[PDB]
């Protein structure tokens, strides 16, 4: 999962 | 302020493929001359400039089966429904040519895109 | 030997995206309390166990109206549908709870993964 | 593209  | 999942698309395509396989709900079949291609029309639309025309048309978006012009090569569409799949493209020297007209036909751009870069390496 | 189009599988997604949004070849509608969703069924297959159990299911596939569990929050599941169309979920204080107890009955393992940390970080 |  990543801040996009 | 929403999260992302990296690898979700690729999961879902895996997955659409997997259907595809097993033909699960596969609600299409494409005629290419002798051969028979099975497919969800969704995942068509969403890889080809043609197939996205046709499936929005309000008298073919009901077919079950499309013929596609005589021209095109059953191996090229193959190796093109493949790809629209799986995100792979298995281009060689003896298909390039087929491959690069079929993805022309479908309006498939990226691919027709590095087919022409392909070719002028070659010449 | 093949090669690959990086993009690929994101801009199958959003396409299949821009079909829900426009109800185009949407094939079931899930019922969440008062509120209705429309989807299509493939879709919900490659992103959740539940649904993939559902639509193999050699009944359950035919249906067009699916009624999820009354205890499933319709917010919970909205956010759980957006994510499996866009990658994006849009996890916060006030909805962690419904999203992850939703993922939990969809079996979206990856979510349920993230919304475990999440609440593990705040006690 | 990329050679996967
Ligand atoms: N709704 C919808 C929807 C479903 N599919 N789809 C598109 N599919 C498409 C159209 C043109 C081209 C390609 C894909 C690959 C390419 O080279 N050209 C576009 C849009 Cl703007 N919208 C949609
Ligand atoms: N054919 C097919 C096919 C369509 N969909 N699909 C799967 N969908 C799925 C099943 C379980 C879970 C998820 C997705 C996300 C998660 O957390 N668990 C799996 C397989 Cl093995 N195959 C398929
Ligand atoms: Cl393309
Ligand atoms: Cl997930």
């Amino acid at each position: 999962w990543v801040i996009p | 302020s929403c999260i992302q999942f990296t690898r979700h698309a690729s999961d879902v395509l895996l997955n659409l493929n997997r259907l595809r396989s097993r033909d699960i709900l596969t609600d299409v079949v494409i005629v290419v001359s002798r051969e028979q291609f099975r497919a969800h029309k969704t995942v068509l639309m969403a890889c080809s400039g043609l197939f996205y025309s046709i499936f929005t048309d309000q008298l073919k978006c009901n077919l079950s089966v499309i013929n596609l012009d005589p021209e095109i090569n059953p191996e090229g569409f193959c190796i093109l429904l493949d790809f629209m799949y799986t995100s792979r493209l298995n281009l060689r020297e003896g298909n390039i040519m087929a491959v690069m007209a079929t993805a022309m036909y479908l309006q498939m751009e990226h691919v027709v895109d590095t087919c022409r870069k392909f070719i002028k390496a070659s010449e």
